[PDB]
């Protein structure tokens, strides 16, 4: 089987300023 | 110019994946007028491309937290619009 | 010679903020080179395995 | 505290998942006015009501065509902001 890649890309996101 | 480009911020995806992620959203955007078509018009290039069925976030604010998988990921800004694309399946 | 001054220490702090962006740029690649490897270890290895 | 009423104009969505998922983005606004944090609980939610996987983004100024599975793309706005939990799969 194939699994499920928890790689998360972790970057918080701003509103415009 | 509107330029749909990144640096390195948070960018884990296959280079040629997210050169034509980012090249399918600017295309729309210059394409499409309003944001749901333009949000359209990237859908239908990823669903052509990267087979169905694929979305791209993309806007001024907005947040993506969910699994990642790897080589088609994507957590960035792309032009005024925050690019957090991420492919699973 | 106060402007001049001030001209001089607007440079320090500049040349200052440089530095430190430099400096906190290896950090920050050092530090996302260190955290892509250890997910692509798990990626590759399964803990559970 | 903040006006955390999800009025869903459309969704194309479960009516148990859309309902839980509102339930929680009430509590979650109640606790904080994190968009972001509130858009990580709603995919967090769907995703253990709903199995893996779900995605859920919050944003003001944003433009995104729900590639989702059946029953599981909620697009339940908390006043303006349109939290879309699509469930891609």
């Amino acid at each position: 089987p194939r699994e499920i890649v928890t790689y998360t890309k972790e970057t918080q996101t701003p509103v415009m300023a | 110019m509107c330029d749909r480009k990144a640096v390195i911020k948070n960018a884990d995806m296959s280079e040629e994946m997210q050169q034509d992620s980012v090249e399918c959203a600017t295309q729309a955007l210059e394409k499409y007028n309003i944001e749901k078509d333009i949000a359209a018009h990237i859908k239908k290039e990823f669903d052509k491309k990267y087979n169905p069925t694929w979305h791209c976030i993309v806007g001024r604010n907005f947040g993506s937290y969910v699994t990642h998988e790897t080589k088609h990921f994507i957590y960035f800004y792309l032009g005024q619009v925050a690019i957090l694309l991420f492919k699973s399946g | 010679v106060q402007s001049k001054v001030n001209l001089k220490y607007d440079s320090w702090h500049k040349e200052v903020l440089s530095k430190f962006g430099q400096m906190l740029g290896s950090n920050m690649t050092e530090f996302h080179s260190q955290i892509s490897k250890s997910r692509q270890e798990l990626e590759q290895h399964s803990v559970d395995t």
